[PDB]
């Protein structure tokens, strides 16, 4: 998900 | 458990943070406050099709979700949490966040917000289709600018927004609890040193927020099956993910 990428993991 | 100077450090980091991660400066805001939109201008907006000012919204809400989401990043205890549950908080957080801290946005004695560079009441959003949405938003905001928060309550307060051990899906549920206290025990002891806990009583309801949350997504419901291309065309992809079912 996005909120996954932009928290980096 | 805690000690007096953890939380004291605590206090500190979450202040820390949230001044790093605030987007607007405070000062700012108020210096704006003269800036109104005229009667020409907020009828201009008012006639603008639904897509359109649903559009402009989204991508206002999403670039302060995006320094939500770095609030969250430097939260020491944020990024102790396990992967899964960093994305319930955020997911379930980022809009209650955003919703709190936009009141230092609202002022009172006008009942206008900061959008697009003036202030404006909220007769603005009237193209958006949703006015009892609109409506409750600007009562909670109302309610938030009577409690008269500083810079260090607002960071405390969404700290508490975010870690919040009442969202479904959590795989370490205790965890996220400690945090949580121990968060409260930051929040209540700032509150001590300035003899403010007469506030913990007049915030809202934990209800409140989350009511305020499943608003939002049924208005989108009603905006998305009206306009189904548009958004999937124009609007923020993590706009998308967290509030489109
Ligand atoms: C939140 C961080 S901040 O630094 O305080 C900040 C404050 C303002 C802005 C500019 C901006 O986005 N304004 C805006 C105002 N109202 C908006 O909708 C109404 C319906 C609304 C009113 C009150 C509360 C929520 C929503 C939107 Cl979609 C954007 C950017 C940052």
């Amino acid at each position: 998900t996005l909120l996954q990428l932009l928290l980096g993991h | 458990y805690a000690s007096l100077t953890e939380i004291e450090h605590l206090v500190q980091s979450v202040c820390k943070s949230y001044r790093e991660t605030c987007q607007l400066r405070l000062e700012d805001l108020l210096r704006q406050r003269s800036n109104i939109f005229s009667r020409e201008e907020v009828t201009g907006y008012q006639r603008k099709s639904m897509w359109e000012m649903w559009e402009r919204c989204a991508h206002h809400l999403t670039e302060a979700i995006q320094y939500v989401v770095e609030f969250a990043k430097r939260l020491s205890g944020f990024m102790e949490l396990c992967q899964n549950d960093q994305i319930v908080l955020l997911k379930a957080g980022a809009m209650e966040v955003v919703l709190v801290r936009m009141c230092r946005a609202y002022n009172a004695d006008n009942r206008t917000v900061f959008f697009e560079g003036k202030y404006g009441g909220m007769e603005l959003f009237r193209a958006l289709g949703c006015s009892e949405l609109i409506s409750s938003i600007f009562d909670f905001s109302h309610s938030l600018s009577a409690l008269h928060f500083s810079e260090d309550e607002i960071a405390l307060y969404t700290a508490l927004v975010l870690i919040n051990a009442h969202r479904p899906g959590l795989q370490e549920k205790r965890k996220v609890e400690q945090l949580q206290y121990n968060l409260e025990l930051a929040f209540h002891h700032h509150l001590s040193k300035t003899h403010r806990q007469s506030i913990l009583a007049k915030l809202p309801p934990k209800g409140k927020l989350r009511s305020l949350c499943s608003q939002h997504v049924e208005r989108l419901q009603i905006f998305q099956h009206l306009h189904p291309i548009v958004v999937q065309a124009a609007f923020p992809p993590l706009y998308k993910e967290l509030f489109s079912t």
